């Protein structure tokens, strides 16, 4: 299973069979045989890990990490402060690593779905990429290979000024 | 063990190296003073004892 809002996914819609011809479809014989003498046995072999696993049933969580004070937060050189607040922005930094991927997954697997449609079908999965590709541009691109919360900071703030300095003029 | 661990442990060392790195600093600046300006403890510059003095009275008055 996996979560049907993380990963949408149309329903489908596989038209019923409609055989005009009288000759037998070879792929629906290997089909039926396939799924006794192949799926049938896979399934009880199943069937029995599961019934181990729900003898032994263990569980474990998703850590939860409290907030701490941000780095703009932090008078400069206390290194006890902009420690916490350089390791949050590391964990920030690559939980939208894998957001950037999920939304990539979802523009691939549109892309395959639609097929001949995609110019027109995938114009929402494409719209959220590119949105989503713009604030990650805004956010970690040219920071270099030594990037941190302090050069994430430097790189707002020269934004933000140089959009202030946008309607200053006009 | 846990994270916890290693990122207190971390805070620890972060501290230790920074006091240290402020007090490294400190005793330049006190060094600094100390000797342009001889009111220290440190750099004190000999001078002649004066327990030598002869304080007797003199062979002559005017001493």
């Amino acid at each position: 299973s996996w979560d049907k809002d993380v990963y949408p996914e149309p329903p489908s819609r596989t038209p019923a069979p409609s055989p005009q011809t009288s000759l037998p479809n070879p792929i629906t014989y290997l089909t039926k045989a396939y799924d006794l003498v192949v799926d049938w046995p896979v399934t009880l072999v199943r069937e029995f890990i599961e019934r181990q696993h729900a003898k032994n049933r263990t569980y474990y969580y998703h850590r939860q990490y409290r907030r701490v004070p941000d780095i703009t937060e932090c008078k400069e050189g206390d290194v006890l402060c902009i420690y916490e607040a350089e390791m949050q922005w590391r964990r920030d930094f690559k939980v939208d690593q894998e957001i950037m991927n999920i939304i990539q997954e979802r523009l691939k697997a549109c892309q395959q779905r639609e097929g001949e449609n995609y110019q027109q079908n995938c114009a929402k999965e494409l719209e959220q990429f590119t949105k989503v590709t713009k604030a990650y541009q805004d956010r970690y691109l040219d920071l270099g290979a030594y990037y941190s919360a302090r050069k994430c900071l430097a790189k707002q703030k020269q934004r933000m000024l140089e959009e202030r300095k946008a309607a200053r003029q006009e | 063990d846990g994270p916890e661990k290693n990122y207190e442990k971390t805070l620890a060392i972060l501290q230790i190296e920074s006091e240290k790195a402020e007090l490294r600093l400190k005793e330049q600046e006190v060094r600094r003073l100390m000797r342009a300006r001889g009111d220290g403890p440190w750099y004190q510059f000999p001078t002649p004892e004066k327990e030598f003095i002869d304080h007797s009275p003199k062979a002559t008055p005017d001493n």
